């Protein structure tokens, strides 16, 4: 803390101050030469189109579009100002599935409307060009009864969870290989879907756990095939992922009730600490 | 198939090559 | 309470005899009975109680009822919390505890190294019988400088003083005498107080009180180093707090916060640096001991490295004190003594009667009988036990005289007084051997030059004929030419009283010297040579090359210690004093210019008239100075100048009169087998061998801690920076957090806490006795060029070894490191479960944080793998690697364990629940290779240009 410390009459704790900083200056230079050469040499073992390793990526996990703070979806039917933040997340997310949006221009393709098969659109390398992603139509959710193009939880119903499969590059989903399985949907088939079911957290929620309507491509509670597998940003940019809108209509007002969600199939595996892989859950209760 | 990993053969593998070293250790101080 | 009776009613009172004492027996059936004698030791903890004082004990409670709440919250449901504070004072208690049990059962050893002694007298026989062995009735026999060994009441004193220093605290010695003077036992004259020193006089006592029924039975471095982590510590915790704050701004949650303040503080400060420097002073305190030198203290340890000046002694200590005759100048005649079995060469006759008059003077005066039995054994090796000037003329004078026994036996003594080191007198009353002439014999240890100013008339062939004006020139110039040799000559007369002077039956006092010796008769005199000891030129060698600047006190002639300072290598080649200039020139020495001159030799009388700017002066101004028969006054007076500029002396003494030289001086040496018990335990360093060479030897090994305790620094600092840098640019940059808080906590209390200890066993360098002596005031341990090497250059080195594996696992799953900045706020956001990557795949919050917990074991393994070669290069801080060798096991150890540890947490099953620890790939060890290869080779140039060019840039700001 003594002033006679900082300047004597030669300099501040040093003579001169510049052999230290040119050397720093050299050796931090040199050092990050170093640095930046040994991450540039393992960014050429590391292939332009897949991954190195995809095991860490388990499963691709199960999300719902509807981005909730503590898994829960909590509204009242009566004042509009309550759901804005619900409604207003499904719009900007859907902007991309518009009509409007998926013009050809050797970009989109018109996809079957049917449940197929995956399609293999080559190996993952640039001997081909760009992939031609099939196109997904917005009109293919819809509702039993309501406006036209409608993304919101009025009055009636709750809002649409629209459910998706999390993208894994070159990831082929396989279906159960059997009949009478855990899901028992009207059209049942087994190839090019993978089925799903929002059923109740306990024989307690599922007493009045509702009338779980399920709207997807070819009307059955599933993913269609034919968008897998997916092909990495690289090669198809503006990749439309299959969507699965779920609508409930009768539950108990006044009632917390937590959902789970599962995504049946093969390739699709469970984890007791990861939530939301293969399945989800999530708490729905409007207010009288 | 890229999406498994031959896990619980690493760690057999990797806990011996732990007590291979641990083993050497042991077999140079007593030395 | 027996000064008040006489000595019959209690030299019987334990079957005891006022001469024989005890029989060897009888000692056994008391010494059973009443046990050693020694006082009671307090009760020893029972070893666990220490180890539970360290782990449950002190400021870190806190953290052990901490760790509970976190275990029970997770019980009734925050674990990972409770494992770091769990893991905390563990790791940190068992090893300030393994660490202070080890030098425990060091500093305990030294007890026993050196006993305690005592003259005891049984079965008319003296014998050096352990102190504790003392039963409550022998007799002892106490000498001045020695310390009673019990409770005594003296029965023969012979004019000594005892400094009790003890019950009233008083430094005054009280005189002791055999007559009861006073009733009470604190102030009469019988009775001798145990733990108390004699210093001057001799007596003897009969035992009375032993053991617990007696009236007694009734570092600079450790604060710099403590100060230093102050200093760090007071950091860490403002930078804890600084980003404890900022994390809740953020919002953690409150307990993922808590994990990281632990994590800054741990990072930041060295956990265990307090407890290697105690474990390091205490090892070499160990290591000093095994080699001949012994010190009391541990701050005896810290100096002895910064010692700039050694004031040693001529006898003992650079000479064997084993004298043999050489040379004889009597009768104007040369001679050269040979000493053969069978008497060959015939160099002097063996009829007159000077020789026999000249023996009849020291074969007397030894205190030493010959052990019964050695008759066979040569006379020559008959070893005797007494003054060595007395001893050697005895040797001279035995391979003549046949029967010694009888000689000795023949005449005896009236009294005997005690002898001084600047008095040099011991006056012993002898009858003539001679009947008709009933006189008395004289005996007296002069210089021949005080003999000679004592003596008129020179005895030569019979007669005393008066001395001659060219006698006196003759005497000098042989005294010079024997001088010359490095040898001592000896001047001892023998004088016979008149018989009308002195009666039959005289009965004369020893005080009061009213003996006639002035002007006596004298024959010639005998020289003598004290070899020095075999590794002693090479110690003084040593010492130039080392700035050590060794001065020799010395008793004897100027010529002769001149003589013997240039035998060993005090007066190096090369350099003469004034009068060697003059005399080579044949000038005046009072014109000599004393500039040229670096070497000077002190008269002790000269020595007193001097005042303290010309001891200033001499010392300042000669780089070889001895001093010639000086007292050990001025021996202190030496030991106070010496130090006036700034030097760390190291005095060395035996004698009762050296006590304030081996208080003032930075440094007490004292002798293990010629050292009285005031000077061992006024002293702070023990020889056991007076060889001087084991003062050199323990100077190498003081200088070779602070080398060893330097490096261990550094490579304890260095894991510093990996530590605390990735929290940085986990903020500051916004990628994902780099580094766990449990492997911080391998980091810095595994892999560089425990590691450190195997540095302290490093060998000395080429060139640790070829630099000047470290300043103890302007070279601190912990220096600006050691910050910047350990914060500035390898710790930065590490951390990028570190980063490149944090950047590998992530661009080989995905995160490419294009996108890795600003992904922090998603990254941890809880609500994302779809969060893309690089290639556009999604991924869950728990298939990240696999991913990201991955990262954090491959940066353990990292930083491990670098300080492969921080341990390497850390063995040298001056030489090379290749030119040192791998001689120690345990730095190899730590080495082949550190990793041992490494692979095992990251491959054990179950790892991954408790520590976050998940198994990496091989491909992922190699990651920082190329980075610890550039520790090696960076620091292996830099310690190649710092040889090449000493004192230079390099050697200016990086030489930590």
């Amino acid at each position: 803390i003594w002033n006679s410390e900082k300047k004597e009459f030669l300099g501040r704790t040093g003579g001169s101050w510049f052999k230290i900083l040119l050397f720093y200056v050299i050796f931090y230079g040199c050092l990050a030469g170093i640095f930046i050469g040994t991450i540039q040499v393992m960014l050429l073992t590391i292939s332009e189109f897949k991954p190195t390793y995809q095991d860490r990526v388990a499963p691709p996990g199960l999300t719902q579009i509807p981005q909730i703070q503590k898994t829960e979806i909590s509204f009242r039917p009566n004042d509009p100002k309550s759901y804005e933040a619900y409604v207003l997340n499904i719009v900007r997310f859907l902007e991309k599935y518009k009509d409007s949006a998926q013009r050809d221009d050797m970009i989109f393709e018109d996809c079957g409307d049917v449940p197929s098969e995956p399609k293999e659109r080559g190996d993952f390398n640039h001997e081909r060009g760009e992939r031609k992603v099939c196109r997904f139509k917005l009109e293919w959710l819809g509702n039993c009864s309501g406006l036209n193009d409608e993304t919101y939880g009025y009055k009636e119903g709750k809002p649409c969870i629209i459910i998706k499969l999390n993208r894994v590059l070159g990831f082929k989903p396989k279906p159960p290989k059997n009949e009478s399985l855990e899901t028992y949907p009207v059209m049942k088939y087994n190839p090019n879907v993978l089925p799903v079911q929002c059923t109740g957290k306990r024989d307690e929620d599922k007493d009045k756990v509702g009338n779980v309507e399920y709207f997807g491509l070819g009307n059955s509670p599933g993913f269609p095939l034919q968008y897998y597998p997916y092909y990495g940003k690289l090669l198809q940019p503006k990749y439309l992922q299959p969507l699965l809108a779920v609508q409930f209509t009768n539950l108990t007002m006044d009632t917390e009730i937590r959902i789970e969600c599962k995504a049946y199939g093969e390739n699709i595996g469970y984890s007791e600490k990861d939530r939301f892989q293969g399945r989800f859950d999530v708490k729905i209760e409007v207010k009288s | 198939d890229p999406f498994h990993y031959d896990y619980q053969t690493l760690r057999i593998g990797g806990l011996v090559f732990a007590v291979v070293l641990f083993s050497v250790g042991i077999l140079l101080i007593l030395s | 309470t027996e000064h008040k009776m006489s000595v019959e009613e209690v030299c019987r009172k334990y079957n005891t005899d006022c001469v024989q004492g005890l029989t060897h027996s009888k000692a056994q059936e008391i010494l059973a009975r009443d046990g050693p004698n020694a006082l009671t030791p307090p009760p020893t903890t029972p070893e666990w109680v220490k180890f539970c004082r360290q782990l449950f004990g002190g400021f870190s409670i806190l953290l052990w009822i901490g760790a509970i709440l976190c275990f029970l919250a997770y019980g009734i449901q925050n674990l990972y919390l409770g494992i770091v504070l769990a893991a905390v004072v563990i790791i940190t208690g068992c090893f300030s505890y393994y660490q202070e049990a080890k030098s425990s059962k060091i500093m305990e050893s030294f007890k026993n190294m050196v006993p305690q002694q005592a003259l005891v007298i049984r079965e008319g026989e003296k014998m050096q019988v352990n102190a504790e062995e003392v039963v409550v009735g022998d007799l002892v026999e106490i000498k001045g400088g020695d310390r009673v060994p019990a409770d005594l009441r003296i029965i023969s004193a012979h004019g000594c003083k005892v400094d009790n220093s003890s019950l009233t605290g008083e430094s005054e010695p009280q005189t002791r005498s055999p007559d009861c003077t006073h009733d009470n036992p604190l102030e009469t004259r019988n009775i001798t107080f145990f733990s108390t020193n004699c210093v001057e006089g001799t007596a003897r006592g009969v035992v009375v009180a032993t053991g617990d029924r007696t009236v007694m039975g009734r570092t600079p471095i450790a604060i710099e180093i403590e100060h230093f982590i102050q200093l760090i510590t007071g950091v860490a915790v403002f930078l804890g707090v600084s980003f404890f704050i900022l994390s809740l701004i953020l919002g953690y949650t409150w307990l993922e916060a808590v994990i990281f303040l632990i994590g800054i503080i741990v990072a930041n400060v060295p956990e265990g640096l307090l407890a290697t420097v105690t474990v390091c002073l205490t090892l070499t305190a160990k290591r000093m001991a095994r080699k001949n030198c012994l010190v009391k203290n541990l701050e005896a340890v810290e100096t002895l490295g910064s010692t700039s000046t050694i004031c040693s002694d001529k006898t003992g200590t650079l000479t064997q004190n084993r004298m043999t005759v050489a040379h004889m100048w009597f009768d104007n005649q040369i001679h050269e003594a040979d000493t053969t079995e069978d008497q060959s060469g015939t160099s002097f006759d063996k009829s007159s009667h000077t020789w026999v008059a000249l023996s009849h003077i020291a074969g007397l005066c030894n205190r030493a009988v010959f052990k019964g039995g050695q008759d066979n054994i040569p006379v020559l090796k008959r070893d005797v036990a007494g003054d060595a000037s007395e001893s050697a003329l005895l040797k001279c004078i035995e391979l003549s005289s046949g029967s010694v026994k009888l000689m000795r036996e023949r005449n005896k003594k009236v009294a005997e007084i005690p002898f001084n080191s600047t008095n040099k007198y011991q006056l012993s009353i002898h009858e003539t051997e001679d009947p008709n002439d009933n006189r008395y014999l004289l005996v007296m240890k002069g210089a021949p030059e005080r003999i000679l100013d004592r003596c008129s008339t020179i005895l030569l062939q019979g007669k005393e004929q008066p001395l001659d004006e060219e006698m006196k020139e003759a005497f000098q110039n042989a005294y010079l030419e024997l001088g010359g040799l490095g040898e001592r000559v000896l001047g001892f007369c023998h004088y016979y009283l008149p018989e009308e002077q002195f009666p039959k039956g005289f009965a004369f006092d020893c005080d009061d010297v009213n003996f006639t010796t002035d002007n006596l008769c004298f024959v010639g005199l005998m020289s003598m040579i004290d070899p020095p000891r075999a590794a002693v030129p090479d110690a003084v060698g040593k010492c130039r090359s080392a700035g050590i600047k060794v001065i020799m006190v010395t008793g004897d002639h100027p010529i002769t210690a001149k003589a013997i300072a240039k035998g060993v290598g005090i007066i190096s080649e090369g350099n003469e004093t004034v009068e060697d200039i003059a005399a080579r020139l044949n000038i005046p020495v009072s014109q000599v210019n004393p500039r040229d001159a670096k070497a000077c030799v002190i008269h002790g009388t000269d020595l007193k008239d001097f005042t303290s700017e010309q001891i200033d002066e001499i010392l300042q101004n000669h780089t070889e100075i001895v001093f010639a028969r000086t007292s050990p006054q001025q021996k202190l007076i030496i030991v106070e100048g010496c130090q006036r500029q700034g030097a760390i002396v190291a005095v060395t003494g035996d004698g009762v009169n050296d006590s304030p030289a081996l208080k003032k001086a930075d440094i007490g040496v004292a002798m293990g087998i010629a050292g009285s018990d005031v000077s061992k335990q006024a002293a702070d360093m023990i020889l056991l061998d007076d060889n001087f060479a084991s003062i050199v030897t323990g100077v190498e090994e003081g200088r070779l801690i602070f080398d060893n305790l330097k490096k261990s620094i550094a490579y304890t600092l260095t894991s510093n920076i990996p530590e605390i840098t990735p929290f940085l640019l986990f903020i500051m940059a916004n990628i994902p957090l780099p580094l766990g808080t449990i492997t911080i906590l391998c980091i810095d209390l595994g892999t560089d806490m425990v590691p450190a200890i195997s540095l302290a066993y490093e060998a000395a360098e080429s060139d640790i006795m070829k630099r000047q002596p470290r300043n103890p005031r302007t070279d601190k341990l912990v220096n600006e060029r050691l910050i910047s090497m350990a914060y500035g250059q390898i710790g930065m080195i590490q951390a990028l070894g570190g980063f490149f594996s944090y950047f590998v696992i992530l661009a080989e799953n995905g995160f490419l490191p294009g996108n890795l900045v600003g992904i922090r706020l998603n990254w941890d956001d809880r609500t994302v479960n779809d969060l893309e990557d690089s290639y556009g795949q999604q991924w869950t919050y728990e298939q990240r944080k696999v991913v990201e917990f991955t990262c954090h074991t491959a940066f353990f393994v990292s930083i491990v793998v670098v300080q492969w070669a921080d341990l390497i290069i850390c063995k040298t801080r001056r030489n090379s690697v290749f030119q040192q060798g791998m001689k120690n096991k345990i730095l190899i150890f730590g080495l082949f364990e550190e990793t041992a540890l490494a692979a095992f947490l990251s491959y054990c099953p179950g790892m991954d629940v408790a520590l976050r620890m998940y198994p990496l790939k091989p491909s992922w060890w190699f990651c920082a290779f190329p980075y610890s290869f550039l520790i090696f080779v960076y620091d292996e140039i830099r310690k190649l240009i710092l040889r090449r060019n000493p004192g230079g840039w390099v050697e200016k700001e990086t030489y930590y």
